[PDB]
């Protein structure tokens, strides 16, 4: 086949793999940030749910 | 012919005409005549046969054009598309320059053979041409390593430009 075959195929392959590479770098940086700060959708850690708390008036007034 | 005197200079072909004044006649004459009669004529007529056969059907072909693309200096830092374009353009430019020095080497070897013993006297005109070709080829493409690339060539070029700029600045005040 002609040289344009390899030229356009290499264009597509190079673009796709470069996108993969800097996406991987962004993944590493995002993971570091989200593990360090936790202000993100993942890396959340379990905490006690508030709905278990009971608010009815107890025997002791100033509980 | 198949090559211009612009692309492959050829000194004018001049041959002397000896006069065999001696009664003894030179034998090499008879050798040229018999070789022409029973070798040159049959190969020529067979060549005419196959050449008219070739001219019966002559399919055509052309040169492969190469539209120029932006250079690596114009190419942005870590932009794989234009990087590929510039790298291939620079690779083919390196190939064409290699063939340039090859052409000059062939021309100057031809010069040496034409001038024979007087090669030193009658080849300096092209000797200096091959000298400058190789000298600038060294600073244009050499020392780039096995993994030579457009970026490495640009880096070497840049280093040369800083060197010359600094030297000219310090030397000339």
């Amino acid at each position: 086949d002609g040289p344009e075959k390899n030229y356009e195929k290499t264009m597509a392959i190079l673009q796709i793999e470069a996108e993969k590479a800097e996406l991987r770098l962004k993944e590493l940086e995002v993971r570091r940030l989200m593990r360090a700060r936790g202000d993100g959708p993942w890396y959340q850690y379990p905490t006690i749910d508030k709905a278990l708390i009971d608010h009815s008036p107890k025997t002791t007034p100033d509980n | 012919d198949s090559w211009d005197k612009d692309v492959y200079p050829e000194p004018p072909r001049r041959t002397p005409a000896p006069a065999p004044q001696t009664s003894l006649p030179n034998p090499v004459t008879y050798l040229t005549k018999i070789f022409d009669l029973l070798v040159d004529r049959p190969v020529t007529l067979a060549r005419e046969f196959i050449e008219q056969q070739h001219a019966k059907n002559r399919y055509y072909y052309y040169h492969r054009e190469f539209r120029r693309v932006p250079d690596i200096t114009e190419c942005e830092e870590k932009d794989i598309l234009c990087m590929f374009e510039a790298e291939m353009q620079w690779r083919r430019d390196y190939k064409v320059d290699q063939e340039i020095v090859n052409i000059i080497q062939e021309r100057l070897k031809a010069c040496q053979q034409r001038e024979g013993e007087s090669y030193r006297q009658n080849c300096a005109k092209e000797l200096e041409q091959f000298t400058q070709v190789s000298k600038a080829f060294q600073d244009r493409y050499s020392d780039l390593g096995a993994h030579y690339s457009a970026r490495k060539c640009l880096a070497k070029q840049k280093q040369r430009m800083l060197a010359e700029r600094k030297a000219a600045k310090e030397a000339a005040a």
